[PDB]
């Protein structure tokens, strides 16, 4: 097996468009996450809430949706609940509250899409362990 | 427990007080060969 | 002379049978107040709750153990790191609940042992001796304050110490594994090559030096015989058990100097013991052995396991059943 | 009655009921005593008290 | 006065509810187009007696008492609810919230301990009918839950429970499951207990008053493998009425 | 009766470490 | 404890047979 | 004459479908819109006769009232099993990763 | 038969114990002379 275009081909928005990533941009991707979202979702959990994970699935049925990388990308500026009805960048670091979670302060537009594809390209490698916890080690 | 917190308190006391002045009474000169 | 100086005589006197010294004044009374508890608790102890959830373990043998289940019950982790004489509480059935008879027992016994070291020391210098002996018996003492109190400080709660009794052992030992890979830890493994080749040590210094015993009896006697006590002459051909094993190996691999050999013998399971020792005292402070889980994966990205990843398998086992009743959120943090 | 004067008024702790080499305790032999039954009254079909 | 954490810490008196004045004997009005509340009630224990099993013969069991072995970790506190008044005068409290339960290990001679659930979960509360003012003749009487002493999460040491764990005696492969039923079917208790609740220091200025309980309720069964204790429960309780 | 076997066993390891001591055969230097 | 039985005498003997074979060897060594 | 009252509850509806005055709240997690606001709705006036009284709860805007309906065929109820609810068991069930 | 558990305990030592006192005893008689 290896990486592929076919692989790094993921959800850009709900329209069902796509669109196809690099080697670059997935392991690009997989250094920011571990240098920002890590500490709290090493291999897709939440440690603070297990109850939400980033598994697809689990993506898709967010309101609004995160399966795809638009979704994704708004959700590291703007986060909501997962029902969509509340505001949380009080809590969860975003560009929005980049004064208080630091580690935001100097990610690019084009880093928050590195870091959304290697979300969606994630499972589709690791399939269950992805999101699963200690179960699937 | 008062009393045995007391009993206990002067029992450590009296043995602690046995170590310190036995080395203070010149331990050095006891051995078997040059008392300094 | 005076009283003072007649007993300070007595204290230090090398014709005791039993040498008493000034550590002798403190070791004495704490281990026998520790020996005396020790025995009195584990056979009658009534159960005893170690991690604070109300669910008591029994460790005596009148409450149903035997001597390989038995024990004295590390004290609860409700009292965690706090002082627990018996004065502090309201009445001994409170103190035997919670586990005081631990708290009392490894106290003076960690005091009486650090003076029994002491002792080595003072004896060898009313003797005449060179006096490293106590050094040598540092390397099981550290060991011992690894387990009964540096542990403990790092985790917070005696609770977490190493209890008292065969079975206990094992359950610290398994507990351990899980929660920081002490296999995987370089400073174990230290003590490992520090015991095995101890032990290797052992038996080829011994049966080499047997087999270079000089005839001095007849075939119905024991050897032992060939030698008297504080004969002026030794009892084996040194130059003799250099020839058999200086080409057993090769000849430069083999000691001919008695002194070189013998520092070699102490020096060998000192150092590993004092890394092992180390290596708990350090893993008190979670500072744990090497993690190489997930460590390997192909082009795509899968998992290739390695033995690493196997271990961790046990480990997790270990980890999720260990204190059942005890952890409601999901990180067990100390 | 209490029943603590009852159990006397019983051959069972006779202490010359015993035998040399039934060990143990009383218990071991009759069991362990529990409740008193009541005192026992006999009559025949003409209403006599029997003993 | 105003303690501070620091005052108080490591010193028993966490567990200890506040008192009011030899003094504080008035009485507080009730005006019953008014809406009440207790802002904080607590109950400390100061004894617990447990019925003696009497023998077959029996006669009659006593209450006996016991020896507290879990140390000063025994008080109800922090709890909330409202103070009704009802149609015939009666005044009604009714708990919300707050440390309404703590679990309690006690001992009896010869060595049996006994855990309980001290509690007074759900308490319902009710004075006499036409009650005025509260006074230092004021009683509540009243009834509670007790839930199982352990919930249903709790595993036992050789791994069985009700919403977890083993449902067999694994160690014994093919013994006979029968004689075991008790042992392996995890049941969940629910009981009632009852509290007497009697006012004899007010303080009508501040709205605080205090007095003693009484209590009685069921100990540990263990998830139904052994039957229940009755046990009585004595101690001070202290509370703070606020118009709601 | 399984209690009282492990503790006589104890019993006579501390009476054996008793007389090993105080009863030893005697060193001495031929 | 439903503890085995024949523990006891197993026990006993392991104790007693070879203690006393010690004994008799040592008691005959001394009165020679 | 001795049942596990959980596995029971196993062969009734909470088997299959969200018991909505027993299950624990994380699984609301499983359909779209219902956690965390409605969840806490729900299950803070649980206790309900039949699945469609949950339309009823205080203060549901027009959305929620129609996310509901979306998700009725989801819901059931059965009696509220003790050893399902106490200690806060809805709220938290020793249930994590 | 349903006997007595301990009388087997009790007959090996009533056996085992004076006679090992006997043999002790003559043993240490012949390494005499
Ligand atoms: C060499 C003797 C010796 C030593 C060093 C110890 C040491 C200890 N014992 Mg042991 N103990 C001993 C002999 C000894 N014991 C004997 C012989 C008995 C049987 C009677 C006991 C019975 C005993 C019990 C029953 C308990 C201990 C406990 C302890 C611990 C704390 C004792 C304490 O509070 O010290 C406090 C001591 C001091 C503050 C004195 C310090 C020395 C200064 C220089 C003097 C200060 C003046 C002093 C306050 C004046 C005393 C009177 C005043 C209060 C009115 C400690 C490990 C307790 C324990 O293990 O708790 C976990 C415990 O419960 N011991
Ligand atoms: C099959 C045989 C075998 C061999 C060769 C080893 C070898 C080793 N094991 Mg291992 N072990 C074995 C079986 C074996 N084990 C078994 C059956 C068990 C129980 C299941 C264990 C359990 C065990 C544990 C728990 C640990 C080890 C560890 C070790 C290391 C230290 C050994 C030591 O200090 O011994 C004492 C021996 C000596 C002091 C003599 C020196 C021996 C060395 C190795 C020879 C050097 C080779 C030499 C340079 C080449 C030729 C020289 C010539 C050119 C002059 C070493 C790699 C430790 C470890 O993993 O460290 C990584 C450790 O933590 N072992
Ligand atoms: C082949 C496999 C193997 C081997 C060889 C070892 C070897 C060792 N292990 Mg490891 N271990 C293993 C597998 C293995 N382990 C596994 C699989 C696990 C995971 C389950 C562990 C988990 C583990 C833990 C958690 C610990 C060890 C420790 C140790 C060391 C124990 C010896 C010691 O501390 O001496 C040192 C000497 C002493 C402890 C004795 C103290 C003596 C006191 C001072 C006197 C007591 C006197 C007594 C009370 C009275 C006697 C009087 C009498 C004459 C009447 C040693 C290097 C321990 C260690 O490193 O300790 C620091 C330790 O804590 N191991
Ligand atoms: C005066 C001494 C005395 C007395 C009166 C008792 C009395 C009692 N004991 Mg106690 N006991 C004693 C000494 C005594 N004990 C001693 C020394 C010990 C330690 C060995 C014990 C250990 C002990 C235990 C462990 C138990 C008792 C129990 C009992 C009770 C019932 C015992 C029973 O069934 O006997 C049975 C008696 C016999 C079958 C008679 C045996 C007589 C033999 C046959 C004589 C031997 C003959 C000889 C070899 C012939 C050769 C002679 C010729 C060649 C020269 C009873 C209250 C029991 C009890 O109920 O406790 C709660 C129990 O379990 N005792
Ligand atoms: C588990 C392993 C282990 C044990 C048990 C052990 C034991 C001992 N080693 C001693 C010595 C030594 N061991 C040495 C090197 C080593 N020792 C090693 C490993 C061990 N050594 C290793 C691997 C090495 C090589 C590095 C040296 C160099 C020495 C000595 O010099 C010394 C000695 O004298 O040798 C003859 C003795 C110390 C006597 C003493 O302190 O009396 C004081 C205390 C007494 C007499 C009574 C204590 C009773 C207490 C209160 C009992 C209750 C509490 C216990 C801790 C309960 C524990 C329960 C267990 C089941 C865990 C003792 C026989
Ligand atoms: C088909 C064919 C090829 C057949 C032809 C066969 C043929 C004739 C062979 C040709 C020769 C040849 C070698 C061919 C090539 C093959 C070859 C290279 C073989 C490889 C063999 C092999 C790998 C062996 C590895 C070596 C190994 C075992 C380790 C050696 C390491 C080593 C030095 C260890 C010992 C360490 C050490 C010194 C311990 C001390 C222990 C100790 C404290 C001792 C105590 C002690 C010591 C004393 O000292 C004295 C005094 C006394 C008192 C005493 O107590
Ligand atoms: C030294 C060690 C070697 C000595 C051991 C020698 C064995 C001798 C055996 C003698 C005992 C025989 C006991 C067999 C029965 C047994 O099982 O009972 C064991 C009985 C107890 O009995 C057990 O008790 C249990 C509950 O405790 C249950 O009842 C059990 O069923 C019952 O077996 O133990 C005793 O009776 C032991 C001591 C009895 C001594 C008191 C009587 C003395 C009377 C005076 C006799 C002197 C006569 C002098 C003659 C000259
Ligand atoms: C004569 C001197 C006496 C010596 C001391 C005697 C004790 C010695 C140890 C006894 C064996 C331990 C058994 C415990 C008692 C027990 O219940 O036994 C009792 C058991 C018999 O088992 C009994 O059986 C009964 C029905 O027959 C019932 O089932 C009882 O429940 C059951 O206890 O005894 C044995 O099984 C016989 C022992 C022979 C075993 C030989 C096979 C093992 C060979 C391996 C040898 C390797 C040794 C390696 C050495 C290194
Ligand atoms: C580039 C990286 C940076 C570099 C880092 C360098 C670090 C190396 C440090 C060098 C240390 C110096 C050597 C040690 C001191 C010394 O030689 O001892 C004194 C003697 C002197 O040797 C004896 O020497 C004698 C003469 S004399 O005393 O030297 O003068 C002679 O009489 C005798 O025959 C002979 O045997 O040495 C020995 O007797 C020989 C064996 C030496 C064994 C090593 C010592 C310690 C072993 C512990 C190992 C722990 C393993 C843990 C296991 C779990
Ligand atoms: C701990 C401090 C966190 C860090 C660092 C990051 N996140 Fe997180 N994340 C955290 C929580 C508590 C939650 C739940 C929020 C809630 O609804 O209460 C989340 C959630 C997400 C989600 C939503 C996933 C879903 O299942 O709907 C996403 C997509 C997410 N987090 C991503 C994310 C990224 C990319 C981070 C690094 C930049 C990151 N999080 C940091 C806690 C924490
Ligand atoms: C004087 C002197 C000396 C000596 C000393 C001594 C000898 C001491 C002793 C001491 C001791 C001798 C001590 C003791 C102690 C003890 C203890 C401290 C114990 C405790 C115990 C306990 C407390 C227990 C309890 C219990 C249990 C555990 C269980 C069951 C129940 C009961 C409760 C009983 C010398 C020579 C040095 C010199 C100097 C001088
Ligand atoms: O107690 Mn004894 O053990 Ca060290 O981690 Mn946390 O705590 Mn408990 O758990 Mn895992
Ligand atoms: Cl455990
Ligand atoms: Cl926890």
């Amino acid at each position: 097996a290896e990486l592929t275009p076919e692989v790094l081909t993921v959800p850009l928005n709900s329209e069902g468009k796509t669109i196809t990533l690099t080697e670059k941009q997935y392991l690009e991707g997989k250094r920011l996450f571990q240098y920002a979202c890590a500490s709290c979702h090493v291999g897709g959990i939440t440690k603070t809430n297990p109850s939400l994970d980033l598994r697809t699935e689990t993506l898709a049925l967010a309101t609004p949706p995160r399966d795809n990388i638009e979704g994704l990308v708004d959700y590291m500026k703007n986060p909501t609940t997962y029902d969509g009805e509340q505001e949380i960048a009080e809590v969860h670091p975003s560009l929005r509250s980049a004064d208080i979670f630091p580690k935001m302060r100097n990610l690019t537009e084009k880093d928050l899409v590195a870091i959304a594809g290697h979300i969606l390209v994630e499972p589709k490698i690791l399939g269950d362990k992805w999101g699963g916890g200690k179960v699937y080690y | 427990m008062e009393t045995l917190k007391i009993t206990v308190y002067i029992v450590v006391t009296f043995f602690v007080l046995l170590f310190v002045f036995g080395f203070l009474s010149g331990d050095p000169a006891r051995n078997p060969k040059r008392k300094d | 002379a005076n009283l003072w100086e007649r007993f300070c005589n007595w204290v230090t006197s090398t014709d005791n049978r039993l040498y008493v010294g000034w550590f002798g004044v403190i070791m004495i009374p704490t281990l026998l107040a520790a020996t005396i508890c020790f025995v009195i608790a584990f056979i009658a102890a009534p159960p005893v709750d170690i991690d604070g959830i109300r669910e008591p373990v029994s460790g005596s043998l009148l409450y149903g153990n035997n001597i390989i289940t038995g024990a004295v019950v590390p004290s609860s982790n409700a009292i965690g790191l706090h002082f627990y004489p018996i004065w502090e509480a309201a009445s001994l059935d409170e103190w035997l609940y919670n586990g005081g008879p631990y708290q009392l027992i490894i106290f003076h016994f960690l005091l009486g042992a650090s003076c029994y070291m002491g002792r080595q020391w003072e004896l060898s210098y009313r003797l005449g001796m060179r006096p490293w002996i106590c050094v040598a018996y540092s390397a099981p003492l550290a060991s011992a304050f690894a387990v009964f109190l540096i542990y403990p400080i790092g985790q917070g709660s005696f609770s977490d110490g190493m209890p008292l009794g065969i079975s206990g052992t094992f359950n610290f030992m398994i507990v351990f594994q899980a929660e920081h890979n002490i296999l995987m830890h370089p400073f174990h493994q230290l003590g490992v090559a520090g015991v095995f080749g101890g032990a290797l040590f052992c038996a080829m210094h011994g049966s080499l030096v047997t087999s270079s015993l000089i005839r001095e009896t007849t075939e119905t006697e024991s050897a032992n015989y060939g030698y008297k006590f504080g004969q002026e002459e030794e009892t084996y051909n040194i130059v003799a058990a250099h020839g058999y094993f200086g080409r057993l190996i090769f000849q430069y691999a083999s000691f001919n100097n008695s002194r070189s050999l013998h520092f070699f013998l102490a020096a060998w399971p000192v150092v590993g013991v004092w890394f092992t020792a180390l290596g708990i005292s350090t893993m008190a402070f979670n500072l744990n052995g090497f993690n190489f889980n997930h460590s390997v994966i192909d082009a795509k990205g899968n998992v290739i396991n390695t033995w690493a990843d196997i271990i961790n398998r046990a480990n997790l086992g270990m980890e999720v059943m260990h204190e059942r009743n005890a952890h409601n959120f999901p990180l067990d943090l100390a | 009655i209490p029943e603590k004067l009852a159990f006397y008024d019983y051959i069972g702790n006779n202490p010359a009921k015993g035998g040399l080499f039934r060990t143990g305790p009383m218990n071991k032999g009759d069991g362990i005593a529990q409740a008193w039954k009541g005192h026992a009254v006999f009559r025949n079909k003409e209403g006599e008290e029997l003993f | 006065q105003t303690l501070t954490y620091d005052d108080i810490v490591g010193t028993g008196l966490a567990n200890k509810c506040p008192t009011l004045d030899d003094t504080a004997r008035g009485a507080y009005p009730i005006d019953s187009s008014q809406t009440y509340r207790i802002a904080r009630l607590c109950l400390q224990p100061t004894t617990f007696l447990v019925k003696e099993e009497p023998k077959n013969k029996r006669q009659e069991a006593e209450f006996v008492p016991t020896k507290l072995v879990t140390r000063e970790t025994t008080s109800l506190d922090q709890i909330q609810g409202e103070l009704k008044v009802n149609s015939d005068g009666s005044l009604t409290f009714v708990e919300e919230d707050g440390i309404d339960f703590q679990p309690v290990t006690v001992q009896m001679a010869g060595g049996e301990r006994i855990p309980l659930l001290f509690t007074v979960k759900n308490l319902v509360a009710s004075t006499q009918p036409n009650v005025t003012s509260i006074t230092t003749s004021t009683d509540f009487k009243g009834e509670f839950n007790v839930p199982s002493y352990r919930t249903a999460n709790f595993l036992d040491p050789k791994g069985r429970g009700l919403a977890s764990g083993y449902d067999s005696a694994i160690a014994l492969p093919q013994a006979k499951e029968e004689e075991l039923a008790r042992a392996n079917v995890k049941r969940f208790s629910l009981t009632k207990g009852q509290i007497s609740l009697n006012v004899a220091k007010v303080d009508g200025r501040t709205g605080e008053i205090a007095g003693t309980f009484e209590s009685e309720q069921l100990s540990d069964d263990d998830m139904g493998a052994h039957e229940p204790h009755e046990v009585k429960i004595q101690g001070v309780f202290y509370a703070s009425i606020e118009p709601a | 009766m399984e209690t009282i076997t492990y503790v006589f066993i104890f019993a006579c390891i501390i009476a054996l470490f008793f007389f090993a001591i105080f009863f030893r055969e005697p060193p001495r230097i031929t | 404890m439903e503890v085995n039985q024949l523990g006891l005498i197993a026990t006993a003997l392991f104790v007693l047979v070879p203690s006393v074979f010690l004994i008799i060897l040592y008691v005959q060594t001394e009165s020679q | 004459e001795l049942v596990n009252v959980v596995d029971e509850k196993l062969g009734t509806a909470y088997g299959e479908k969200i018991d909505l005055n027993n299950t624990n709240i994380a699984a609301f997690i499983q359909y779209r819109g219902l956690y965390p606001t409605l969840a806490k709705l729900i299950v803070k006036n649980a206790p309900y006769e039949s699945v469609e009284d949950v339309l009823n709860i205080p203060g549901l805007t027009e959305r929620q009232k129609q996310i509901l309906r979306e998700n009725l065929e989801h819901f059931t109820v059965t009696e509220v099993e003790t050893a399902l609810v106490e200690g806060g068991d809805r709220y938290n069930n020793g249930l994590y990763k």
